[PDB]
């Protein structure tokens, strides 16, 4: 009946009692389209920006919040004065990871001052099926347990899944967050320059420049990088066949 | 005071300052997001949401861009978001039923006024998990939530509907049956300032 009292009840949150066609010939469209795998090592907050090229269409940004740790972080003074707009195409997207506290506020107010628009707000809901027992430490402004994230979805020029990502809550001081968020990315067929900012070695991925301060090694060539795009290439959405 | 209060009346037009302090304010809006009953941007701007509260909790329903404006009207009115509760809507075997993705749920932002004392914060978590009933019918979990985290306080509803009545609240909305006051403070108030009992622009 009642999911909310029951939670007080026993603790098991209420997305614990979720339950759960061909859209696998697009996935391997997805997957023969996809450029290979690039990744830079570089510090975002000393790095100019702009030598990321060319213009993407699609950017996750992922900047390593301090609510993450209960256990570098970037403040949202920081992630504000990041330069998006010099790197984002006139047509293009953002996924912007904002957390649960004041980045949903804040992430918002990024997306504006890059020039997007929020068209989506994609929920992580955290399942504590294997820890009833463990409680949450609240943040002192918090009326709530907090048991999800937010990943903002912006878009900026002229213009399936759902918005609800369910997995079980990480390891405490696991920061990463559900590879199904790139599924969703890429289902959307939105073009073929898709650039990770904040990624790990770990979230290295055909189909995606990876930028962050963490990366053991780097390949990144901007000319090789941006050969994958050039004609007769350059507008296809990473859903279609190969041109011959 | 206890059992459930209610007035049927244009929330433009009512005087607001006859019904005192609440704990806790909830508001369903009818958002202009594309409608009989729609408040303009600027008429949600201007609700007199002020003088509902001195300390306290604001619990709004937001979807498409009033997921922006309605966090435009929460800062106006004086509070700062400190939540946002999601309702996951499902059917009755728990499963899950905006151009890009199709949307499995609903936002109430949860905005803080002043510095509330004595509530139970974090009894329960963000996340609601219930069966849609009629169109645009909320969950009354929300209702057991509220309630655990400020048992016995006054609420007001803003744009409720008969279904929405509930004891220790005050239901406001246009399609009310009458005006259904018990207590005794509201009810002097109410009669010196609408002694007619009739309520105009
Ligand atoms: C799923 C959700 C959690 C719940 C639904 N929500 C959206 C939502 C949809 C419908 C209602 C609803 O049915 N609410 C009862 C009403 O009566 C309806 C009519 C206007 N309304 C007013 C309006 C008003 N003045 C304005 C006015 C303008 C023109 C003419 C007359 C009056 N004054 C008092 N009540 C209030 C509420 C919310 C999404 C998420």
């Amino acid at each position: 009946n009642d999911y909310c009292q029951h939670f007080v009840d026993t603790g098991h949150r209420p997305q614990n009692f979720i339950r759960d066609e061909l859209i696998r010939l697009k996935d391997e469209l997805i997957a023969k389209s996809n450029t290979p795998p690039m990744y830079l090592q570089a510090d975002i907050e000393a790095f100019d920006i702009r030598e990321l090229t060319p213009k993407f269409d699609v950017i996750l940004l992922e900047p390593p919040l301090e609510e993450y740790y209960r256990e570098k972080c970037w403040t949202w003074d920081d992630i504000m004065k990041l330069e998006i707009d010099e790197i984002a195409a006139p047509r293009s997207f953002i996924f912007l990871w904002c957390g649960s506290g004041e980045g949903l506020d804040l992430g918002r107010v990024c997306l504006r001052k890059w020039g997007y628009r929020r068209c989506e707000d994609i929920c992580w809901i955290k399942t504590n099926k294997n820890n009833p027992g463990k409680t949450k430490t609240l943040d002192p402004k918090a009326v709530f347990q907090r048991t999800k994230e937010h990943c903002l979805m912006g878009i900026k020029g002229t213009v399936v899944d759902i918005d609800l990502i369910i997995t079980e809550e990480p390891e405490i001081g696991n920061i990463e967050k559900p590879v199904e968020i790139f599924h969703i990315i890429e289902h959307f067929c939105l073009g073929r320059r898709r650039l990770h900012l904040f990624g790990r070695d770990s979230t290295i991925r055909p189909g995606w420049l990876t930028v962050g301060p963490t990366l053991t090694n780097s390949n990144y060539n901007a000319e090789t990088y941006a050969s994958y795009f050039s004609a007769p290439n350059s507008y296809l959405t990473g859903c279609t066949e190969e041109i011959e | 005071l206890f059992p459930p209060q209610w007035i049927c009346c244009d929330i433009r037009y009512l005087d607001v300052s006859i019904l005192g302090k609440f704990a806790v304010v909830m508001a369903d809006p009818p958002w202009d997001i594309h409608p009989y009953g729609t408040l303009t941007d600027d008429e949600m701007r201007r609700l007199n949401i002020p003088v509902l509260q001195d300390d306290g909790f604001l619990f709004l329903w937001v979807t498409g861009r009033a997921m922006e404006l309605g966090r435009e009207c929460l800062n106006l009115w004086g509070y700062e978001r400190v939540d946002e509760i999601i309702w996951v809507k499902t059917n009755q075997l728990q499963r899950i039923i905006g151009h890009w993705l199709n949307h499995g749920k609903e936002h109430c932002l949860v905005g803080v006024k002043g510095n509330p004392q004595g509530f139970n914060q974090g009894l329960d978590c963000d996340v609601i998990v219930a069966e849609v009933r009629s169109t645009s019918h909320k969950p009354d979990e929300i209702y057991g939530m509220i309630e655990r985290l400020s048992p016995g306080t006054r609420k007001i509803e803003l744009f409720g509907r008969p279904h929405n009545v509930q004891p220790n609240w005050i239901t406001l909305g246009n399609q009310l049956d009458g005006i259904h006051l018990l207590d005794p403070d509201v009810v002097a108030r109410f009669k010196q300032r609408y002694p007619d009992g009739i309520i105009s622009k």
